[PDB]
RNA sequence: AGCCAGAACCAGCCCUACUGCAUUAUCCUGUCGGGGGUCAAAAUCCGGCGGGCAACGAAGUGCAAGAGGGUCUUGGUGAAAUGAGCGGAGUAUUUGAGCUGGCACGGGCACGCACUCUUCUCCGUGAUGCUCCAUGUUGGCGA
RNA sequence: UUAGGGAUAUGUGGCGUCAAAACUUAUGGGCUCAUUCUCGAUACGUAAAGGGUGUUGGUGGCCACCGGCCCCGAAAAUGGAUGACGCUUAAGGCCAAUUAGUGAAUGCCCAUUAUUCCUUUGGUAAGGGCGGAAACGGAGAAAGUGUAGCCCUUCCGAUGUA
RNA sequence: AUCGAAUCGCCACCUACAAGACUGGAGCUUGCUCCCUCGAAGGCGCCAAGUAUAUUCAUGAUCACAAGACA
């Protein structure tokens, strides 16, 4: 409750863990990922592809550069990802992060498969979002 | 859409005095855009017919009379209007509408178009719904025919405001610009 | 004219209710100069 | 041919808050205005409509002018014009438009894959039939060149 | 911490959210008679008397009280944060709405004057600081 | 009706293009066709009698009279002016709306004006501090018309020839 | 050869033609009825050459001209 406490957040309810989000900026613009959690002290979200489907690794992202759709996946993974995982000292991946990626991605894929509509959800995660001529994004539901 | 004039009943009197301890109470029916204009018309009528000024008068009541249920009827409207050249002229005209306020609004627009007469130069003497067998004008009588039917020709149909376009493909519906 | 405010017309946005959706969004004008000058990530990403 | 404006005629609303709803004409005021009502719809109580805002359909329930609600409800039910209107392709197009307006990113993806599947199978079938009867430009050219290649080369 | 970006939070300001009471009668509804018209009967219309709330968006009648978005339109990151908003303590307090027992109001009281539903309450930080300036987070650029 | 600048909202005037605004609004009603200056269309500001079955309505008895738009009546000196182009299911003329018989106060655009915020300057200006508390984040602290203004806080005015 | 640059849908199914007092075809009751193409969509394209447990993506580290490119 206390604003100084790290548990304090103000994230909008749409960006809840297990929601499928569209990336709007950065190297992975247009891909679809799954929101895992929000870092403490009202920090960024962390998302993963999983990397098998669309090639998006575990990554931090501001909630203002994401569209959180209404499609959800039930997640019950170990979610042992603190702030220290993304802090570095003052094709190459460390042998700890490389292991964390697998440990999370296997559980996430098991969750998607266990979900109903699993095949459709997998294809949905593989597809790419773009703005076509004649499109009106301001009129849509998400 | 809805008529621009409302129907008001205004009841008033002159303020009592030692000369007139119990003044006469008067009732007035007017069609006006709001109750302030309605009261202005009431006090003008009192001034020109009863020699009573607003500065020595009381307004007992001022309300709006509700319309009846919407039904297609014939309305006879007895109206009068002034102009400098002709003078004061009195007309009786029949209209088709669904309410008294609608018929009177029709009459005001009609007078504005065919005689250039403005609101403050017009007095409405009466308005009432009449039966089908008292209609004199054939242009109104034609709508009683029980077999009335006609097609809609030469229509100017516009698209919904969200779908309007500037340039479209000639035989299709695709928009090129907007 | 007052040049501190610009007017922008966007494709398929033809209504005031439509245009309200974009209040707060970021906007960019892209062009080119005559020489190569400094940019974001001039050192990290020389491809830019 | 054209559908005349008459008492008992079915219409569809074009613009405004009642857009794409069906009513029945119960009275004609003048050349511009009619009274419309549909008892089996929530927002279609008896009201006034301008004749530029309506679309006359092909059905007419046979009733007299300024009829009662009781006499119009059963006349509709007996005519079964609503069950007939629900089977045309313009009615289905209206329902499809509403369904498309209310749709999520997942449903748009589903529609995209359905259309892609249809196109793939269509082009496969076309290739198979063009093998028998050559109708493509490349097959017409191939058959035109085969006779020439049979000589010499 | 120099320069240039992005996001968050606090104070202020500016927008959009969330709203009840009165009034309906020239009205609503059922019969009877008339009048109307049709191929027959219904309606528009008038007069008798029986009831009444047109009450899901019924009036477009009068008066209304009910946190989400900006701040490259401001200042800041707690160097005295005065807060219904930050803290301590409990669970009750008292605002209305229904329903209750002298004078007023009209020719009975629609409920003026005096003595069950519905909501959060009480307490706190002076300047031995007269004035000014010095305090976040994440990247880009600068070795 | 005017100090130097932001934001919000208005006045007169507007919303087919020139030219910001109905990307040519409405789920409002009438009326009007004009062929060599010519239908008409922002006041102040630069044509009359009399005629017309052209078309639309009104009064009284198919008639006589009174209206609305339009047409004759209407003839000068460089080529030229609703400001130009153009407009006729108007972009004209009279009336009336605000997203429309749905169910509740403000469609939109533009000022050296209004409200509000920042800074300057001047007042018939209005308050406060100025015996160095002590110790040891930084410095300063003047009894003062006027300064690089002794230092803070507050309110109101600001154009101008001779 | 200078040259780095702004632009971000493709098609040998649109890329033929007329009408809007009227328009798929019949009737005769000429404004209704009946038939069926049902009279309100150019085709594709948007990440497995196609709807199916196939498959490399990271360190380009949280926005920055898309560090890509003419399907
Ligand atoms: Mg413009
Ligand atoms: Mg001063
Ligand atoms: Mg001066
Ligand atoms: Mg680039
Ligand atoms: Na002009």
């Amino acid at each position: 409750v206390s604003r100084k406490s790290p548990e304090y957040t103000t994230l909008r309810k749409s960006c809840a863990p297990g929601a499928i989000a569209i990336i709007l900026a950065g190297r992975f613009r247009g891909r679809r990922a799954v929101i895992l959690k929000q870092l403490p002290h009202n920090g960024p979200l962390v998302v993963s592809g999983p990397m098998k489907y669309n090639g998006v690794p575990i990554r931090r992202i501001d909630s203002r550069y994401v569209i959180a759709t209404s499609t959800t996946v039930d997640i019950s993974s170990v979610d042992t990802a603190p702030i220290t995982a993304e802090v570095f000292q003052r094709t190459l991946v460390s042998d700890a992060r490389a292991q964390l990626q697998k440990k999370i991605d296997a559980a996430l894929i098991a969750a998607i498969k266990k979900d109903a509509q699993g095949k459709e959800k997998a294809g949905y995660l593989r597809s790419v979002f773009t703005v076509k001529p004649g499109d009106a994004p301001h009129r849509w539901n998400w | 859409v809805k008529p621009h004039l409302r129907h008001y009943q205004v009841v008033g009197r002159e303020s009592p005095s030692e000369k007139n301890p119990e003044p006469t109470v008067y009732k007035f029916e007017v069609f006006a855009p709001n109750f302030v204009v309605a009261k202005s018309r009431f006090w003008r009528m009192m001034r020109v017919k009863n020699k009573v000024k607003a500065t020595h008068g009381d307004v007992l009541s001022c309300k709006v009379v509700k319309d009846a249920k919407l039904v297609a009827r014939n309305y006879l409207v007895d109206i009068a209007y002034y102009s400098q050249r002709c003078g004061y002229t009195r007309m009786v005209k029949e209209f088709r509408d669904v309410s008294k306020t609608g018929a009177v609004s029709q009459a005001y627009h009609d007078l504005a178009s065919r005689h250039r007469a403005r609101y403050h130069n017009i007095e409405v003497l009466n308005v009432k719904s009449i039966p089908d067998h008292e209609v004199k004008h054939l242009s109104i009588a034609q709508y009683h025919a029980p077999n009335l039917s006609f097609p809609l020709l030469q229509r100017r149909t516009k698209a919904t405001r969200k779908d309007r376009a500037i340039f479209v493909k000639k035989n299709t519906k695709r928009a090129v610009v907007a | 004219q007052t040049k501190q405010t610009a007017l922008v017309r966007v494709e398929n946005v033809n209504t005031r209710e439509d245009a309200t959706w974009y209040v707060g969004k970021r906007v960019c004008y892209v062009y080119h100069g005559k020489k190569v000058k400094r940019c974001v990530r001039w050192s990290k990403a020389p491809a830019r | 041919k054209s559908h005349y404006i008459c008492a008992g005629r079915l219409v569809r609303i074009l613009r405004g808050p009642r857009q794409d709803r069906v009513g029945v004409i119960v009275d004609i005021v003048d050349a511009n205005r009619v009274l419309v009502e549909n008892p089996e719809d929530a927002k279609m109580w008896r009201h006034v409509q301008n004749l530029k805002n309506v679309e006359p359909l092909k059905y007419c329930v046979s009733v007299s002018r300024n009829c009662s609600a009781k006499a119009l409800k059963d006349a509709l039910a007996s005519s079964k014009a609503l069950e007939k209107y629900a089977k045309t392709r313009t009615a289905a197009r209206v329902e499809a438009k509403k369904a498309c307006a209310v749709s999520t990113d997942f449903e748009r993806y589903q529609l995209r894959v359905a259309r892609r599947s249809r196109a793939h199978w269509a082009r496969k079938v076309f290739d198979e039939k063009d093998a028998k009867t050559p109708v493509s430009w490349h097959k017409v050219a191939l058959k035109k060149m085969l006779k020439k290649a049979a000589k010499m080369d």
